[PDB]
């Protein structure tokens, strides 16, 4: 197309410094830096596998930010949660009273993980079978944008436009995937939910910071 | 067998003592319409008798008495429900009122009485004549057998 | 049925939507589960063919190795240790590793002498199965048969494809099994057998599940 995130034109991942990106990346697709250096798309097929399995971690990982973020915050505002932190919230179907949404006891009140795994399971297997191959909402469509009945409040008529929004989605959803990546690690390190982390980074931002911990994993 | 009775129709039965349906002569100085009336007010029959039916079953309380144990607190088949009466009297407005105002905005009668489509899941309409009209007349007679019960339950409901 | 266009797939009903063109189905275990694309050099197909079945065949010997001391311990053999992942610190024992209890066999004493041995025999072996000598040269990478094949079970090459399939198959769920293996042993910390005889004693209760909260981050 003739626009700014496409053709040779394209900004890269390297600035200046980033020299003649790869011949098999010639920009035709959203958010193509040019930042293959593990040459791990030199073949089309392979391009085009990995190409959506970006984007299906994309989607995934911006709904995980934002059911990661959402309830620690109404949490902290006063919501009685069971256990608002992200990486503690999968214990509560262990406790007494069960799993209730937003704290209500009468909101789902789950007891048996045994039936929530099922009903996932069976609906999730759906989900995907529909999605890899034509189901009731659309059979004849694109695999990773089939649009219609997906895009009900008709964003996508404009080719520019969609092109446009193609780019931002791809680049919310690896801002998304790297804020997961960050969530995952804190998780792992500090022990506390990223807003209590974020909360003790703006108390104090010259000592609480990740150094830290840097003495936390040293071997004895 | 009256002479606007013209059949072709799955509630035909020769039953219009008051000729309501009866075409009349006008000077200056419609079947259709009926017919979806009494398929809406059957259909409705139906589920507010299996409704009575299932809640006297299961619960045991009286479906002239609900409503007042509702109001003093929400409990669906033995099970509790944090909705208080104004928000279960708005949400019920708004979505019965969308499924309304849907439901009217259609040009074509055939259609509105008998939408089909995502209403039949199973393929059972297709194109039949004779099955698919019996089970229609099936559906019409269930209303009305529906209707007139649902009067005799409403008419025993007072004076008990 | 197998072999062909018209062949089982690994998603059912879901599969012929949408399968990989490279996966023509001449080769089997061909379920079209390549959604990852790794395979579109045949090369790299081939080599991951070879690296497939060599872990399938080592996964079935270690799914049996695994099974059979513990079950044979429930029968009431004197085992110095029945758990597999306990197994290998027998040879530091005082009385050293002995094959089924008994002093009398084996009697192994030394771990660098057992490890230079396998050390210098695998090797070996390893080196011809890559290259080819004395039982064969160029013969098949996968399946030599000749020598490797005596009862001669699959000459018929209908009944020889049909058994490469239950080859393959067979080894897809013995490796799965060592997987399982290994995160069970990580987990729960006793032996497969134990934890069989654990979840048929309280199906509902004692599970995956119940050991949940153990990876849960510190402070
Ligand atoms: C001109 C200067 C310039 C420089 C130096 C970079 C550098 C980078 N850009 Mg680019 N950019 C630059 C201009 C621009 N970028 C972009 C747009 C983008 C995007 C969209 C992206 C990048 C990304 C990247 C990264 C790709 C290489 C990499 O993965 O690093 C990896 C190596 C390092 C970061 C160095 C190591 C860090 C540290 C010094 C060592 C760590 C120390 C630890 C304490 C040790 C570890 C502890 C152990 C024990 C666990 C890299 C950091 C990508 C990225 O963010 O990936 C991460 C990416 O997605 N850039 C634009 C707009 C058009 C630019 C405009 O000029
Ligand atoms: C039939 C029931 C059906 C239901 C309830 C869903 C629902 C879902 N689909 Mg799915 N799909 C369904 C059938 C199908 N899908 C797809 C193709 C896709 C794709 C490519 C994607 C989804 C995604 C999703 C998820 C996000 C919904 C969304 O994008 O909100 C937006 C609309 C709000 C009104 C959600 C689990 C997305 C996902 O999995 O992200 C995590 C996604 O990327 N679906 C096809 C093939 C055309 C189907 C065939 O019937
Ligand atoms: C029609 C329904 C149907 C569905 C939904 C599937 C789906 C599947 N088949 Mg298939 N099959 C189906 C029919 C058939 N299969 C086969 C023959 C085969 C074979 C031979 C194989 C499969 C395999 C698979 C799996 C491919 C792996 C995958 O996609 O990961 C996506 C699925 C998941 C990621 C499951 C997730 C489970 C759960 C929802 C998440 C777990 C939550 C955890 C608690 C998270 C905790 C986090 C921890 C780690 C910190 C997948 C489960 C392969 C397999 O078994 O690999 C494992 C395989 O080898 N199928 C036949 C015979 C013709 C079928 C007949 O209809
Ligand atoms: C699983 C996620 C995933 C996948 C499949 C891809 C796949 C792809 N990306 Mg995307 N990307 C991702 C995550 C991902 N990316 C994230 C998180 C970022 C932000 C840092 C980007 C930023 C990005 C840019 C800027 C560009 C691409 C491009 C590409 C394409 C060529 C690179 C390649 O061969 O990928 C193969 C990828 C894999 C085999 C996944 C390996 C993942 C490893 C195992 C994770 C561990 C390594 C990692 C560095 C850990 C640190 C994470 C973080 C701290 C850096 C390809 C379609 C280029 C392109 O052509 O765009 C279309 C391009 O210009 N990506
Ligand atoms: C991949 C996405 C994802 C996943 C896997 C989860 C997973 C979970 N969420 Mg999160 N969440 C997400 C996205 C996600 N969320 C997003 C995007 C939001 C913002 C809207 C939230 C907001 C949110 C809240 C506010 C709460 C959860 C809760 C939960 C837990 C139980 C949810 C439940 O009962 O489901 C089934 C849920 C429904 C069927 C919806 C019922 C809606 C009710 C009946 C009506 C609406 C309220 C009146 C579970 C760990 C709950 C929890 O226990 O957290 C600690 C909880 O209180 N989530
Ligand atoms: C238009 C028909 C109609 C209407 C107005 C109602 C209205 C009501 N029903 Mg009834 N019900 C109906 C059809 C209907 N139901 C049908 C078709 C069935 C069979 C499945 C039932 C079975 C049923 C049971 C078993 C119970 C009710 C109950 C209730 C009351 C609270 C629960 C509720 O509103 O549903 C909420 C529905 C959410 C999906 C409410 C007065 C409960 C009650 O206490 O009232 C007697 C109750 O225990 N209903
Ligand atoms: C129990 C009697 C009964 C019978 C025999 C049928 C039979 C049929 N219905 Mg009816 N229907 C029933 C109950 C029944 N339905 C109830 C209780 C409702 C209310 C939910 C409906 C609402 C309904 C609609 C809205 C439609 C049908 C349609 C159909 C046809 C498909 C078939 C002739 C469809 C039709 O006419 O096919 C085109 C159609 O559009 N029915
Ligand atoms: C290391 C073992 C191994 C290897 C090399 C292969 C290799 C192959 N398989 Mg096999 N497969 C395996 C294990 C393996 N598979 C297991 C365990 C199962 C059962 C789940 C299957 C079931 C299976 C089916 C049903 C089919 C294949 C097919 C293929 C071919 C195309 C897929 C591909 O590119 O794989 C490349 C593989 C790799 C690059 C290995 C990378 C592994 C990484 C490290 C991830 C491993 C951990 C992972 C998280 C485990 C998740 C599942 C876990 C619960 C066990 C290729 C020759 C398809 C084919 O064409 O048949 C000939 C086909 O139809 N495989
Ligand atoms: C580009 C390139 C190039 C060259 O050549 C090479 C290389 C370098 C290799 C490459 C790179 C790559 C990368 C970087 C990657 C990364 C990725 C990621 C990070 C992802 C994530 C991703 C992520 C993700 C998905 C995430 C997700 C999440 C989720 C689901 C969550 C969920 C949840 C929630 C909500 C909360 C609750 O409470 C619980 C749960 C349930 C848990
Ligand atoms: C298909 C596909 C497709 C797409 O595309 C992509 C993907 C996804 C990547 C793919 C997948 C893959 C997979 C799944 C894989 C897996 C594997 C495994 C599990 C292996 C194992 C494997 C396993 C194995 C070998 C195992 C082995 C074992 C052993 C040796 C053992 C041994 C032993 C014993 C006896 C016991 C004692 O006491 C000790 C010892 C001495 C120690």
């Amino acid at each position: 197309p003739d626009s700014f995130w496409y053709g040779p034109e394209r900004p890269l991942f390297l600035g200046a410094f980033t020299g003649e990106p790869p011949s098999y990346l010639t920009g035709e697709f959203p958010g193509d830096y040019g930042w293959d250096t593990a040459g791990l798309s030199a073949d089309p097929e392979t391009f085009k596998r990995y190409r959506e399995l970006e984007l299906i971690h994309a989607r995934w990982a911006m709904l995980g930010a934002l059911g990661c973020i959402f309830p620690e915050l109404l949490g902290s505002y006063g919501v009685p949660f069971g256990e608002a932190v992200w990486f503690k919230a999968g214990a509560q179907i262990f406790q007494e009273g069960g799993l209730d949404y937003l704290g209500n006891p009468n909101l789902v009140h789950a007891q048996s993980i045994l039936a929530i795994l099922g009903t996932q399971v069976l609906l999730m297997g759906a989900i995907e079978g529909y999605r890899v191959n034509g189901g009731p909402l659309g059979e004849g469509l694109d695999k990773l944008y089939p649009g219609g009945s997906f895009d009900p409040l008709g964003l996508a008529d404009d080719p520019d436009t969609f092109a446009e929004l193609k780019v931002k989605e791809i680049k919310n959803g690896r801002l998304a995937m790297f804020s997961m990546f960050g969530f995952f690690v804190q998780a792992i390190v500090t022990g506390k939910g990223p807003l209590q982390n974020l909360s003790d980074h703006l108390a104090n931002p010259g000592t609480n910071n990740a150094f830290a911990y840097a003495t936390k994993f040293t071997p004895q | 067998r009256p002479e606007w009775l013209d059949g072709s129709l799955p509630g035909d039965r020769g039953f219009d003592p008051l000729g309501l349906s009866k075409p009349s002569e006008f000077v200056v100085i419609g079947l259709a319409r009926f017919r979806e009336c009494e398929l809406i007010h059957g259909r409705w029959a139906m589920l507010a008798c299996l409704g009575a039916l299932v809640a006297e079953a299961t619960t045991g309380v009286s479906w002239v008495e609900a409503g007042k144990v509702e109001l003093d607190g929400a409990s669906y088949a033995g099970l509790s429900l944090p909705f208080s009466i104004t928000q279960l009297i708005w949400i019920e407005v708004i979505l019965v009122g969308g499924a309304e105002f849907y439901r009217n905005s259609e040009t074509n009668p055939e259609k509105r009485c008998y939408p089909g489509g995502v209403f039949d899941p199973l393929k059972l309409a297709s194109e039949d004549e004779e099955r698919a009209f019996r089970l229609k007349t099936a559906e019409i007679k269930h209303a009305r057998l529906a209707m007139v019960s649902f009067f005799g339950y409403g008419v025993q409901a007072l004076s008990t």
